[PDB]
């Protein structure tokens, strides 16, 4: 992300996030069976207005 | 252990494009044969030694003899005389 931006530019600026549902990945606690599931799954993201 | 929804059912799986099927079949890797190479050496020059150590060091001795043992020339007492 810039540092600062001046009157009359532009930023442009990225960012990563881990969602995590298993703990690690040698510990598979927290983890999601999905092969035949009950219904969709949801990844509800607001984000920055 | 998912529950049939009877408004909503659905099939089986159809069929689906596949994988062109050898193309998920491996060969089987055909070893040759293999020799540890050289002929060895029976020992090593090892950098340290091989038996055991001691903690402590414990003085040790040996006998010695004296010498010729001398006669002498005692101072000798006086005569009990009835004074002693």
């Amino acid at each position: 992300a810039p540092a600062t931006i001046a009157a009359g530019a532009t930023g442009e600026l990225t960012m990563y996030y881990w969602v995590p549902l298993a703990y690690s990945e040698t510990d598979l606690t927290g983890a999601v069976l999905a092969n035949v599931p009950q219904s969709k799954q949801r990844l509800k993201l607001e984000f920055a207005n | 252990m998912a529950l049939i929804n009877p408004q909503f059912p659905y099939a089986g799986p159809v069929p689906i494009p596949g994988p062109a099927p050898t193309e998920t079949m491996p060969l089987l890797n055909y070893r040759v044969e293999g020799r540890i190479a050289g002929i060895q050496q029976a020992r090593q020059f090892m950098p340290f030694l091989q038996g055991p150590h001691r903690e402590v060091a414990e003085q040790t001795y040996y006998a010695i003899g004296t010498g010729i043992q001398m006669g002498q020339t005692f101072n000798q007492p006086l005569i009990n005389t009835q004074e002693g």
